[PDB]
């Protein structure tokens, strides 16, 4: 329990971990989805509209 | 990911035994090591293992 309990928040507050060391923390991340995570601080809008603009542009090309 | 870190992510056991994909950081590698060595052990044989490895466990916890 002492080891495992409440091991989520720390990734989002290094100032409350020892040495502000990321490498101590747990960061939850999909093995498959880690292939597409490349651009740091890309505005949520940019990413979510980027995907939607992809899907429209291809769909329009293929069925209209 | 179940056996070894695969593309930098690894599977570790939760508190209830549910798997979780996290980044293979030193903290999560220790977490996996203690899932394979300590936490898996039957309740009776837990306590003798904790004194047996006390100095090892502490040096890891304070490091990683």
């Amino acid at each position: 329990i002492f080891f495992k309990k409440d091991s989520l928040w720390q990734s989002e507050h290094l100032e409350a971990v020892v040495d502000q060391d990321v490498q101590r923390t747990c960061i939850l991340h999909g093995p498959v989805a880690a292939q597409f995570t490349k651009v740091i601080d890309e505005p949520i809008k940019s990413i979510m509209d980027g995907i939607h603009d992809g899907h429209i542009k291809k769909l329009l090309h293929q069925y209209y | 990911t179940y056996k070894k870190p695969t593309g930098g992510i690894v599977t570790v056991r939760s508190e209830m035994g549910e798997p979780i994909h996290k980044i293979a950081t030193r903290g999560v590698m220790l977490w996996k090591e203690f899932d394979e060595t300590i936490f898996n052990l039957p309740k009776n044989k837990l306590v003798p293992t904790l004194e047996a490895k006390r100095d090892y466990i502490i040096s890891r916890l304070n490091a990683d």
